């Protein structure tokens, strides 16, 4: 299971 | 930017037998950036319906790909790989050796 | 008994031809398990292994949900990149990441990985004490800073000490048929003339798993390392790999060189020669 949290560089 | 040429190994799944299907294998790998153009050749010729793998890469962040299809072996057909990337002049094409 | 699972994405801009695409990879040690395509005709978190397809509805698009999420993070940050760069719009640029946990023999937590890259080369990496960052520069600096106020570290902490760890011992324990099964080499030994004084020595491991093996050729016992043409590990595409080691040694020295294989899956280390 990837982890679930996207954040933009 | 810098840029990694592609390794190309041909090759078969299984030992080579004559008159036996099997599997012709073109593995890219060492390669950045990802695009890529690989072909598998009988006699010269483009063979159709040539499946590959998902795009990953290796701890070094290079690119690998397999390329694949069914095929009989014979004693005097002649197969080959044919790999473009922007790093190459023009297309390079590995022949398969059954001993490589 | 060591194993671990990565994701691996690839975010690749190309400008005149559309929007970014993304793509991630799930591993188990070197079985791929998942795929999703943002470029697939019906982008959709798609089953790579036999075992993985016992996951429900809810698994899928749970996956499916995160990696549409990232497609459009990563092309935020693709455009973020370029303007840190000072780079203009008309290059492609590729953001790659690759995550996740190791585990040691006993099922415990060895350690947890989480680099990206840019253009190929490293961008910031996740420190192994999983609470710092390592910025390769004064851009990934930036990323750095934006990464710490969302605190991105204690969240993939969290995840790699945590779920990570769990799916990983689910997925091993539902394939473990394949995953936890060590296919040893096939070997044997070639011997091909190049001239009236000398000849090749080539030594095949075929049909292993998994892809780690030790191939080498000693004359007299000793290494030979720097004559020896070692041809990277490929995939057979049935699961398997294949290698071989390579020496041209003087006619008929042939018998003072003995091939060396060690992998996982034999019951003992192996040493052939070539046999007339």
């Amino acid at each position: 299971l990837p982890f679930d949290k996207t954040t933009i560089m | 930017m810098i840029q990694r040429t592609p390794k190309i190994q041909v090759y078969s799944r299984h030992p080579a037998e004559n008159g036996k299907s099997n599997f012709l294998n073109c593995y890219v790998s060492g390669f950045h950036p990802s695009d890529i153009e690989v072909d598998l050749l009988k006699n010269g010729e483009r063979i159709e319906k040539v499946e590959h793998s998902d795009l990953s890469f290796s701890k070094d962040w290079s690119f690998y790909l397999l390329y694949y299809t069914e095929f009989t072996p014979t004693e005097k057909d002649e197969y080959a790989c044919r790999v473009n990337h922007v790093t190459l002049s023009q297309p390079k094409i590995v022949k398969w050796d059954r001993d490589m | 008994g060591s194993h671990s699972m990565r994701y691996f994405y690839t975010a690749m801009s190309r400008p005149g031809r559309g929007e970014p695409r993304f793509i991630a990879v799930g591993y188990v040690d070197d079985t791929q398990f998942v795929r999703f395509d943002s470029d697939a005709a019906s982008p959709r978190t798609e089953p790579r292994a036999p075992w993985i397809e016992q996951e429900g509805p809810e698994y899928w698009d749970r996956n499916t949900q995160i990696f549409k999420t990232n497609t459009q993070t990563y092309r935020e940050s693709l455009r973020n990149l370029r303007g840190y760069y000072n780079q203009s719009e008309a290059g492609s640029h590729i953001i790659q990441r690759m995550y996740g946990c190791d585990l040691g023999p006993d099922g415990r937590l060895l350690r947890g990985h989480d680099q990206s890259a840019y253009d190929g080369k490293d961008y910031i990496a996740l420190n192994e004490d999983l609470s710092s960052w390592t910025a390769a520069d004064t851009a990934a600096q930036i990323t750095q800073r934006k990464w710490e106020a969302a605190r991105v570290a204690e969240q993939l902490r969290a995840y790699l000490e945590g779920l990570c760890v769990e799916w990983l011992r689910r997925y091993l324990e539902n394939g473990k048929e394949t995953l936890q099964r060590a296919d040893p080499p096939k070997t044997h030994v070639t011997h091909h003339p190049v001239s009236d004084h000398e000849a090749t020595l080539r030594c095949w491991a075929l049909g292993f798993y998994p892809a780690e093996i030790t191939l080498t050729w000693q004359r007299d016992g000793e290494d030979q390392t720097q004559d020896t043409e070692l041809v990277e590990t490929r995939p057979a595409g049935d699961r398997t790999f294949q290698k071989w080691a390579a020496v041209v040694v003087p006619s008929g020295e042939e018998q003072r060189y003995t091939c060396h294989v060690q992998h996982e899956g034999l019951p003992k280390p192996l040493t052939l020669r070539w046999e007339p």
